[PDB]
């Protein structure tokens, strides 16, 4: 024994054990979603409210990478820092060699390739995120979640954090309930549904929702977070649907 | 040097005249000027044989290691690699570059990537030593959404007079169609283009 | 990352043995069967290409493998650090001595810079021993025709005829009652076959033997004409026929 | 100015039946200047003989770095090193030096200790070996000696007919340049004697 | 116990952690098999969407290396990326270094390389991947060659990789012992890929739908994979003989 | 990270020794048996191989006997891999020296230079000692005929006789008894051989199983000759001095 | 320096002088210019002698580890690919200009190199100072489809045309053929238009003739033994 | 456990111990409390001697004429983390001619700490930070962990008993949040807040340290007698 | 700077160098002495480039003293002249070459003989009974091959000295001030203060 005490050291069955102790990082975070849509991605998740003191609207987890990504990710929030700023070099170098905007798939293994580097030496952590991102490229949108083994897939729409059980069976009667396809609009409000429905398992302390979209037709492709108005008919949605 | 490319309603078509001299002496008289990078994106090179063969061949490399990463690239795409390689080693390479392709959504496009390494996204482009001698004639003959025929005689036309007048320029016009069909090449010999 | 492993990681143990050593050893023995014999007019080298499966096509693994013209070796152990360290060989016979003389190395001096790489190996940080012994068979003009061995340590012994792996011990014996100073290469050969075919368990063939030779200058296999003192290598690897021709006389 | 001719001096070598060759003027100079009339510029290593002609810091230079580099192959080879290796060896060791050269032309002779065969080779600064069977020359009075070598010179002279060739062809080469002369040694070569001449000539 | 742990010799001349390497390769419970035609390679391996969230044109673990090469992997998906991303980059240099398209063995033999690397110095692990690279050469015509974790590479007749793969083989061997050729005799890959399913399909004892499978196809100058509608029509053509 | 597979082959114990040099040197106890004797008119250096084959090339090998230059040889004891990386650098030492000076290197300089290589081992850089304990011979015109030993400490001292590898205990008795300051080489010759002849392993002592070589003036007017045995003058020198 | 490479049929012949000059004196008057970087890649430089030589060993030396370690027999487009990437890189500095020709599996071909990196494809080619009197000669006789006897016959007069009318050109022709699927056969001294005639008068010296004022015998051999 | 000896190890539940002991250093530091108006934004700081011959810590830190901060933990850690702040700030203003967001800070500041947390040879930084700003953005309070975790809050404490002026902050936020134009009453109200971590012993005029920033105010630390006025 | 010359007699070597140093327009001193005492029977006389000369020698001059210490030995003149230069002909392919000329002068105690070399800025060494560098042996050299005899003594020595430094003084348009005389051999250094 003592498998499990270095990191890219494989198992007796063939496991890295440091990077199953990283998901338990990302099982002990708040709870994150994306859902893909006609045109576009939807993002959200679940600020937790340690105390009135935390200032509303101001601490910010959802992360733009170039001007057409958003990412959000759940366990270790320096972690995901850390790995978007990744992302923002990956996606400056790619543009200013090839002028185009990244794609998002190309996105994705540029992410992949990294997080999957961080488990090969003993002398560095994996890392202790799950992160959903996505956006709108030239062949559509695209949505992908990454796990800290490195491995990533396309999907229709990811949940991830304590509440990923909960959110991923909310996701999963979408696609059944919408086999043709859900606006970005409906989306917006099917993730602040989720959410509200995700956090049954945070309940202790009370919570904020913050949402985000790239849709080709409501935002030109851009991403943007869903501010004012739009963002308080979601909370509206959502807590008609929890009574 | 006589280089050209032209677009049309298909696609893109490049010229070329196949001369290159050492002073007064024709080193070789067939030589081939139109270089391959992608498939359906090619390129007219002029300035140096060394520095324009080294930055041809540096960005098949890019653009094959793109293809198996992301797929086909735009032409644009190409005309930027070429740029970087032009722009950031501008004081050691004597490159007159300019790039042509063929895409299904963008149809054809031409770049012209001249000595400093900027890039101009145009309908057509001359360049080399013999183009000088067409700047007047081919600003009274081109015409946008022209046939494929009308472009091969454009071109044609074009390159015939520049040989005619540049002592650099001369022996057979090649030619590279880029379309949806695929890739022809041309060719055509002094006894054809001379009397024009 | 950067390689953090600049320590040593083959160590003397309280008795004096390096234990990574010995285990390299260890791992030779396991291999499988592979031998040498010097005749007085050329040297062979053999060993069994034993096939993982059968669906493998086991000519595209090459067992015995040319250095240099003059120059062939064959191993015992692990395939792949074998496979690497002939890279190494090849490359260090050009950079280290073709370049700087003209000329390809003699036998004992390529052995020399093998054996080298692999006491690098031993004493180096961050890496083990390679876990094979090798035997290097071939012609040189002032040392003529010669054999050596090389074993994980680094050190290199030259031999009449020797076996290293699985069925050494044997098969040394069997090499000790047949080998004398008066041996033709044909006679070598025979007594090659004779001696492999103990350690080797099922199908016996040209198809499931490597075998190759340092014998005679081949002008035939130097792919050009018409420079008298350019002769071709004496290195060469015997065909399927060819060994199957010899199982009949066995 | 120019690096290969501030010292002067010239060397020569020749085959003939079952033998070589080499001789070599001794003067070193400052320019106008003469310095010293005993600075010999053949070397041997063991039974290969290497004059070298040129700039005499990178002579003596190059001396010390083949004796080196002969002296660890010998270690190594247990064999002294042969004319045809040697020529290959002096070949890498300028060419190596490519973009910053010794400033010398270098020539080779010896006979091959196990085919016997006569063998001679010249250089210039840069590694370029020149092969030829009949003569070699170099330094400042090259061209006289291009011209006495080709008159003098004949196929498979014996030891001592061959002697009287190459003196003579290394005497009046040197009467006609200013910077070689001050004194002169032949080395008639064969497979197991060696014998070293110091010929007498004006010291003007 | 620091053996078991860092690529170095067990008392026994073992490589634990090599070993461990080969056990990772099975975890995704996935099965392939490659055969070679007159003129083609194929390569076949199941495909698992288990999750109805995941976009299923995603999932894959067949790769274009380059215009010529194909390759399919057995193992953990991010080894697998890193295992495609560096063939990619390797055979790209080549062909710019040497001025010809890489060979597919020399690929192989390269990433074998590589492999062995890992097996021998202490801070790199080994990748927890068996690599089947394919091709029709241009030299060497139709062209298997597999790689894994050990830096053991070689060619084949014919191969199969995963949980199930020495049923697989078994019965490849019973086929090539009965047509005594290295290889299926038959024109067209249409019909190379038809043996291959067909084969899968017995020596596996299972059905399969168009999303249950991945093909890669080898031919003269392009390596493609098929789409599910291709494979569709491969599967209707099986049942109708 | 890596710090938990560093066995740290440079420290002190808490008696104050270094536990690699000790190892090494009980490796070395193990190796044959080499000898180092000093006359007034030569040294002689003779080794045991270690167990041999009669299968083993004798002719064309060398385990022991090593020539650094033409004035000075070493006597190997311990890992021969070890030695090889060892003598190339002494011999490109003795290089160096020589094309700076022009003259030969004086055998201590190149002892010590060798040892403060083998000291460096110990003392940083985290890799393990050289398994390898030198006897050297050799001669120049400061201090004449010397005979030296360095071990895998770095440490080296100076000896009229000595030996190194299997049964030194044994062997440095026997050279005590008959050494004689007087002695002449050919008498110091016998000795080694039949100090050898008792502290051998083997059931006797035979010519296949030695290596053997003297430093002699014994060359035609002031100067010095080295002389490595081929099998059959070892064969003859073993019935000369009657051991067989 | 004249050389020349001409494609026919079946392969690709090159020929080159056998003249070396140091400025306007004759230093060698039969070096042999044609060296070979693999078995059946043959080449022949002009410009600086040392570069030409050491950049064909160079690349000579990579293509056989390259080809040992691929399993494959060497290809021009290689040979071509690295002298190019090495030359380029720096910027004419090496003045090694070549002409390359060889067979391999992928069929016969025939490239230039010029110093500062650039290459060129053709039919037939030349270089040297001799390359305009050849290349006058290869323009009026070259034809599509030539037989193996015309291309050796046309390669070794354009060589003629140089020894003949440049001055840094003479003595004999050197010719190399590489046919497909055949060894390649390297003809030294095909052609021999330039012997000396013998001299008037032999000068051959009495012995003695030479003033001496020391022998010794200069010791070669190791130290004695005893 | 056996999961504790560096910083590039997970436990088994996957918690990081030895930030989680860097964590520690900082419940070991003297209280700090930091709040805000819309205004000004104030730190204040209980600073410790180590005995009566002895100074009293310095725990405020200014980093720009807009922006500073206080510590509690390692000094020595904040003295590297501040400095990198000057360093930003001052990249900031020559580069860009222009003043460095308070949240800006707060992220590099994250990002720097993380480092930290991630490779091997590293330790965490050993003390907590609270930033105070005045930028285009109005008035603002930041609490750096070592974790990496920098949050933007109305006000908080940091230390030793820092819990009790946590929860009076919590209990008087619809009030203090209101003190706009009224600096004393902020401060004021700061020094109340840190007199609910205090056991034993009281506010004195070397004992107490105070900083404040905001509008038309220059980020400035009072100590001594400057504070007197406050006890 | 300018003179230096050197004779090798029966059992000494004699240097002379002279005593002028010049900034150009003016002379700033007449009393300078152009040596460095390299081990007891062992001493280097120089001239070239302004700096350069004096931190050369005194290079040098530390690197023969930390052998003498190392080995607890006297190197001879030869190896002395050899490792001399091997650095000036590293130095001539540097960045900045030292521009210095130098003379050896040794009694070797092992063979009892004076040894005089000769070594220019390049590194070309020459073992000569006579020398000098720059234009020195330009007006000298005559008198020298004239006069000279391996058996003089070290008095017949110092008068064909005087000679050659007569004629230097009609010739030569630079005023070089005189010079300073140092004699070696088998007891050592000493300096003739009278000349
Ligand atoms: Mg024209
Ligand atoms: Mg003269
Ligand atoms: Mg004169
Ligand atoms: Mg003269
Ligand atoms: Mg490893
Ligand atoms: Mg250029
Ligand atoms: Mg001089």
């Amino acid at each position: 024994t003592g498998y499990d005490l270095s990191n890219s050291v494989f198992s007796p069955d063939g496991r890295n054990f440091q990077v199953e102790y990283a998901v338990k990082a990302v099982e002990n975070g708040t709870t994150s979603i994306g859902i893909k849509c006609n045109d576009g991605v939807v993002f959200a998740v679940e600020k937790l409210i340690t105390s009135k003191l935390l200032v509303p609207q101001k601490n910010v987890k959802i992360q733009v990478v170039d001007r057409h990504i958003g990412c959000v990710y759940s366990g270790l929030i320096p972690d995901g820092r850390h790995l978007v700023n990744r992302g923002r070099e990956e996606a400056a170098s790619f543009k200013k060699l090839y002028k185009t905007p990244i794609p998002i798939p190309a996105f994705a293994d540029r992410l992949g390739q990294y997080v999957q580097a961080h488990t090969l030496y003993n002398s560095v952590r994996p890392f202790g995120v799950s992160t959903i991102f996505g956006g709108v490229d030239k062949n559509g949108a695209h949505l992908y979640m990454l796990e800290p083994s490195g491995s990533y897939w396309g999907y229709k729409g990811a949940a991830t954090g304590k509440g990923r059980q909960s959110a991923k069976a909310e996701l999963e009667k979408l696609v059944d309930h919408h086999p043709e396809g859900l606006s970005a609009r409906e989306a917006v409000k099917q993730a602040a549904k989720i959410i509200y429905l995700a956090h049954e398992d945070n309940k202790e302390k009370d919570f904020e929702l913050e949402i985000s979209w790239c849709s080709l037709s409501e935002t030109n492709g851009l991403h943007k977070f869903v501010k004012g108005d739009l963002l308080q008919e979601a909370i509206d949605f959502a807590q008609k649907e929890i009574n | 040097t006589s280089i050209m490319a032209v677009t049309f309603k298909d696609g893109v078509i490049l010229g070329a005249d196949s001369r290159t001299t050492t002073g007064a002496y024709i080193a070789n008289r067939v030589t081939d000027k139109l270089t391959r990078v992608h498939d359906k994106i090619w390129c007219c090179r002029s300035g140096s044989a060394a520095d324009t063969q080294a930055i041809a061949d540096i960005v098949q490399y890019h653009l094959e290691l793109y293809t198996s990463q992301y797929g086909t690239p735009s032409t644009e795409t190409a005309a930027s690699v070429f740029k970087e390689l032009c722009y950031e080693n501008k004081d050691n390479l004597t490159a007159g570059i300019i790039v042509a392709g063929y895409d299904d959504k963008n149809k054809g496009e031409v770049y012209t990537i001249p000595l400093g390494g900027s890039v101009h996204k145009l309908p057509y482009a001359i360049a080399g030593s013999g183009s000088t001698f067409i700047y007047g004639y081919c600003d009274k003959n081109f015409r946008e959404n022209m046939s494929k025929e009308e472009t091969v005689d454009f071109i044609k036309h074009s390159l015939s007079q520049a040989i005619k007048w540049d002592g650099s320029s001369g022996g057979v016009i090649r030619m590279v169609v880029l379309t949806a069909a695929g890739v022809e090449r041309l060719i055509f010999y002094p006894d054809e283009y001379e009397q024009l | 990352m950067t390689d953090r492993y600049s320590f040593s990681l083959t160590t003397f143990s309280p008795s004096g043995k390096l234990g990574q050593i010995d285990y390299a050893l260890t791992a030779v023995k396991q291999g499988v069967t592979s031998l040498g014999i010097k005749a007085t007019n050329g040297v062979v080298i053999a060993t069994e290409k034993k096939s993982s499966s059968p669906l493998a096509m086991s000519e595209t693994l090459s067992k015995v493998s040319l250095l240099t013209p003059d120059i062939g070796a064959v191993y015992s152990g692990m395939g792949p650090d074998y496979r690497v360290l002939v890279d190494k060989s090849r490359k260090v016979a050009h950079t280290s001595y073709k370049r700087i003389y003209g000329e390809y190395p003699p036998t004992k001096l390529l052995v020399s810079e093998v054996a080298k790489i692999m006491q690098e190996a031993t004493q180096s940080g961050g890496v083990r021993p390679f876990g094979v012994s090798l035997l290097i068979a071939g012609h040189d003009e002032f040392n003529g025709f010669s054999l050596y061995q090389v074993d994980p340590s680094g050190s290199y012994f030259p031999w009449k005829a020797t076996a290293i792996g699985k069925g050494s011990v044997a098969a040394k014996t069997f090499l000790e009652k047949r080998w004398n100073d008066e041996l033709e290469l044909e006679d070598a050969i025979h007594i090659a076959l004779l001696t492999l075919k103990e350690s080797v368990e099922g199908e016996f063939n040209g198809d499931t033997i490597e075998l190759a030779i340092i014998g005679d200058e081949n002008p035939d296999l130097l792919g050009y004409t018409g420079i008298p003192t350019d002769k071709g290598p004496r290195f060469r690897k015997l065909t399927s026929q060819e060994i199957n021709d010899r199982l009949e006389a066995l | 100015s120019d690096p290969s001719s501030i010292n002067g001096g010239i060397v020569v070598a020749m085959t003939g039946k079952d033998c070589v060759a080499i001789a070599c003027d001794l003067r070193l100079g400052s320019q106008s200047l003469g310095v010293s009339n005993k600075f010999e510029k053949i070397f041997h290593y063991g039974h290969v003989f290497l004059g070298i002609t040129g700039l005499a810091t990178d002579v003596t230079t190059l001396n010390e770095m083949f004796r080196y580099k002969t002296n660890l192959y010998k270690l190594k080879e247990e064999r002294a090193i042969e004319p045809e290796t040697f020529t290959q060896l002096v070949s890498s060791s300028l060419y190596e030096r490519r973009f910053g050269p010794y400033f010398v032309g270098p020539v080779v002779a010896g006979i091959n200790s196990k085919s016997g065969k006569p063998f001679i080779a010249g250089f210039d600064l840069i590694g370029c070996i020149d092969e030829a069977k009949d003569f070699i020359v170099s330094g400042t009075a090259s061209d006289q000696l291009f011209g006495m070598c080709e008159s003098l010179y004949e196929p498979n002279l014996e030891p001592e007919d061959l002697f009287e060739t190459i003196s003579q062809a290394l005497l009046n080469a040197a009467d006609r340049d200013a910077l070689s002369g001050w004194g002169a040694v032949v080395y008639i070569i064969k497979k197991d004697e060696v014998v070293k001449r110091y010929l007498k000539m004006r010291q003007d | 116990g620091y053996d078991r742990h860092i690529t170095i010799f067990s008392p026994e001349g073992r490589l634990y952690q090599v070993e461990y390497a080969f056990k990772a390769t099975n975890q995704t419970n996935i099965n392939s098999l490659a055969v070679r035609g007159k003129d083609c390679t194929v390569v076949i391996s199941q495909k698992k969407v288990p999750d109805k969230l995941l976009d299923p044109t995603t999932v894959s673990y067949i790769f274009c290396i380059s215009r010529t090469i194909g390759m399919v992997v057995n193992g953990p998906i991010p080894d697998a990326r890193n295992a495609a991303l560096r063939a990619k980059a390797e055979a790209a240099e080549f062909r710019y270094k040497y001025g010809y398209d890489m060979p597919c063995d020399v690929l192989a033999k390269r990433m074998a390389n590589l492999s062995q690397i890992y097996t021998q110095r202490a801070y790199m692990r080994p990748l927890g991947v068996i690599l089947t690279f394919v091709s029709v050469d241009e030299e060497l015509g139709p062209s298997i060659y597999k790689t894994d974790p050990a830096g053991y590479y070689v060619g084949y007749k014919a191969t199969a990789t995963g949980p199930k793969q020495q049923e697989i083989t078994t019965n490849l061997e019973n086929h090539f012992k009965k047509s005594k050729i290295d290889h299926i005799n038959e024109e067209s890959w249409e019909k190379v890929v038809e043996f291959a399913i067909t084969h899968m399909i017995d020596a596996l004892g299972t059905e399969f739908s168009k999303n249950d499978l991945e093909v890669g196809v080898a031919t003269k100058d392009k390596f493609f994979t098929l789409s599910a509608e291709n494979i569709e029509e491969r599967l209707v053509a099986i049942a109708e003989q | 990270g890596s710090r938990r597979y560093d066995s740290r082959t440079t420290i002190f114990s808490p008696e104050g020794r270094l536990y690699q040099v000790e190892y090494a040197l009980e490796s070395i106890s193990h190796a044959g048996t080499a000898i180092g004797i000093m006359a007034s008119d030569g040294i002689v250096l003779a080794a045991e191989r270690k167990v041999t084959s009669t299968l083993l090339e004798q002719d064309t090998s060398t385990e022991k006997l090593y020539k650094l230059n033409d004035k000075i040889a070493v006597a190997v004891a311990g890992l021969t891999a070890d030695a090889e990386i060892l003598i190339n650098t002494a011999r490109i030492h003795a290089q160096n020296y020589l094309k700076t000076y022009n003259e030969d290197i004086p055998v201590e300089i190149l002892v010590r230079r060798l040892s403060d290589i083998k000291q460096g081992y110990t003392q940083h850089g985290g890799l393990r000692p050289f398994g390898v304990s030198f006897i050297y011979a050799g001669y120049d015109d400061r201090y004449g005929y010397q005979l030296y030993t360095s071990n895998p400490s770095g440490n080296y001292t100076g000896w009229k006789a000595i030996s190194v590898g299997a049964n030194t205990s044994a062997a440095q008795t026997l050279l005590q008894m008959d050494y004689k300051d007087d002695m002449k080489v050919d008498d110091a010759i016998e000795l080694a051989l039949k100090t050898l002849s008792k502290t051998t392993d083997s059931s006797a002592l035979t010519y296949d199983r030695l290596e053997f070589a003297t430093i002699r003036k014994g060359a035609n007017d002031g100067e010095v000759y080295q002389k490595i045995f081929k099998p059959q003058e070892i064969k003859d020198i073993l019935v000369k001095t009657g051991i067989t | 320096t004249t050389i020349v490479g001409v494609k026919f049929n079946n392969g690709v012949v090159i020929a080159a002088d056998t003249r070396s000059t140091q400025g306007p004196i004759v230093a060698d008057k039969n070096c042999a210019k044609l060296h070979r970087i693999s078995p059946k890649i043959w080449c022949a430089g002009a410009g600086t002698a040392a570069d030409t030589e050491a950049v064909t060993q160079l690349i000579g030396s990579n293509i056989e580890l390259h080809s040992l370690y691929t399993s494959r027999e060497p290809r021009v487009v290689s040979a071509l690919q690295m002298l190019k990437q090495h030359l380029f890189k720096y910027q004419g500095h090496i003045g090694a200009y070549l002409i390359v020709a060889g067979v391999d599996p992928t069929g016969s071909h025939l490239f230039s190199i010029h110093a500062h990196g650039s290459t060129d494809v053709g039919y037939y080619l030349s270089l040297g100072s001799g390359s305009l009197a050849a290349m006058a000669v290869l323009e009026s006789h070259w034809k599509q489809d030539l037989t193996k006897e015309e291309a050796i016959k046309l390669a070794s007069d354009a060589i003629q045309a140089g020894i003949w009318n440049d001055l840094g050109s003479g003595s004999n022709v050197d010719v190399c053929v590489m046919e497909i699927g055949k060894d390649a056969e390297y003809l030294r001294n095909y052609l021999t238009p330039n012997v000396r005639e013998e001299k008037q008068k032999s000068y051959k010296f009495p012995r003695g003739t030479t003033a001496v004022l020391k022998e010794s015998i200069v010791n070669i051999c190791d130290i004695q033994e005893e | 456990n056996n999961y504790d000896g560096d910083t590039v190890t997970f436990s088994p539940t996957g918690r990081l111990f030895q930030v989680e002991y860097a964590l520690e250093a900082i419940k070991q530091g003297s209280v700090t409390v930091g709040l805000r108006s819309n205004t000004h934004a104030v730190l204040v700081a209980l600073k410790r001697n180590a005995d009566e011959l002895s100074s009293y810590q310095k725990k405020i830190i200014k980093c720009d004429e807009h922006m500073g901060l206080s510590l509690a933990g390692l000094a020595p850690d904040a003295r590297v983390l501040s400095n990198y702040l000057r360093q930003q700030c001052n990249y900031s203003s020559l580069v860009f001619n222009r003043k460095l967001a308070v949240e800006r800070a707060g992220h590099l500041l994250c990002d720097k700490a993380q480092k930290n947390t991630q490779s091997y040879g590293g330790r965490p930084y050993g003390v907590g930070l609270l930033i105070i700003g005045y930028d285009k953005s109005g008035a603002h309070l930041l609490e750096f962990q070592p974790s990496g975790n920098v949050t933007e809050l109305y006000g908080t404490a940091i230390g030793a008993r820092s819990q009790g002026a946590k929860t009076y902050l919590e209990r008087t936020l619809d009030t203090f949040i209101k003190i706009d134009g009224n600096p004393d009453e902020l401060i004021k109200a700061g020094v109340e807040a840190i007199s609910q971590s205090l056991r034993d012993e009281s506010l004195t005029v070397d004992n107490l340290s105070i900083a404040i920033v905001g509008k038309d105010t220059p980020f400035t630390i009072y100590d001594g007698e400057a504070v007197a006025k406050y006890i | 700077m300018d003179i230096i010359l050197g004779i090798r007699v029966q059992d000494s070597v004699i240097l002379a160098s002279s005593k002028a140093v010049t900034r150009g327009i003016s002379v700033l001193k007449d009393s300078d002495d152009k040596t460095r005492q390299l081990s007891p029977h062992t001493l280097m006389s120089f001239a070239g480039e302004a700096g350069d000369t004096v931190q050369f020698a005194e290079y040098i001059q530390a690197n023969i003293q930390l052998y003498s210490i190392r080995e607890d030995y006297e190197l001879s003149p030869q190896a002395v002249s050899s490792f001399v230069r091997q650095e000036l002909a590293k130095s001539i392919r540097s960045r900045r070459p030292y521009q210095v000329n130098v003379l050896i002068g040794g009694y070797d105690k092992k063979k009892n003989k004076p040894e005089l070399y000769q070594i220019d800025y390049l590194g070309t060494k020459v073992e000569l009974p006579y020398g000098a560098h720059g234009y020195s042996g330009f007006y000298t050299f005559s008198l020298l091959d004239h006069h000279y005899r391996p058996d003089m003594t070290t008095e017949e020595g110092l008068d064909l000295l005087k000679l050659c430094v007569q004629e230097l003084e009609k010739r030569m348009p630079m005023d070089f001030k005189g010079v300073i005389v140092k004699i070696v051999d088998k007891d050592g250094i000493r300096q003739v203060d009278d000349f």
